[PDB]
């Protein structure tokens, strides 16, 4: 899952 | 340069990585985390999934509950079952905490386990702290019982550590 973080 | 958010439709710059949202991998819109009503637990928790479990916004799932839903709830409960059987098979730990004679100790921490009622990793945290530091307070000055609560402190530590590395388990209110 693609997050801000990732 | 940017684009809104398809649920509050807040405004967002395709360069601000000073925010907390998951982007879609079918129409590759953001969604704040606020959004899908995860907490900032869950939104670390989701970061760190593998790849292969994309999040899909409410727009673009097809299949309630989205894959990447049960992908988390599973992966939450997963992690802290890792940190309790651990201390659970742990004999030292075992020893001093899992029996004693509001998680009493290990044991009851289980129950709770069990029964599906830890969510947040700072209350399961909590409420080993609070047993771990039971136990040192209560050591009677003998040296050989304050060795092995050190240990055990240490050992809780690292394992919480490894499995939420964006966890501050040394900054819980029940350490003295
Ligand atoms: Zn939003
Ligand atoms: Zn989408």
């Amino acid at each position: 899952a693609r997050t801000k973080q990732t | 340069s940017g684009n809104f958010c398809p649920l509050c439709d807040k405004c967002y710059d395709d360069d601000d990585y000073e925010s907390k949202m998951m982007q879609c991998g079918k129409c590759d819109r953001w969604v704040h985390s606020k959004c899908e009503n995860l907490s900032d637990e869950m939104y670390e928790i989701l970061s760190n999934l593998p790849e292969s479990v994309a999040y899909t916004c409410v727009n673009c799932t097809e299949r309630h509950p989205a894959e990447w839903r049960l992908a988390l709830e599973k992966e939450l409960q997963i992690s802290l079952k890792q940190v309790l059987t651990a201390l659970l098979n742990s004999r030292t730990t075992s020893h001093l905490l899992r029996y004693r004679q509001q998680p009493l100790d290990l044991e009851g921490v289980k129950r709770k386990m069990d029964q599906g009622n830890y969510t947040s990793v700072l209350e399961f945290s909590d409420d080993i702290v609070k047993i771990i530091q039971a136990a040192i307070n209560s050591d009677g000055g003998q040296p050989e019982i304050k060795k092995a609560n050190s240990m055990v402190k240490s050992f809780f530590i690292r394992q919480m550590e490894r499995v939420f590395p964006w966890f501050s388990v040394k900054k819980s209110r029940f350490w003295e």
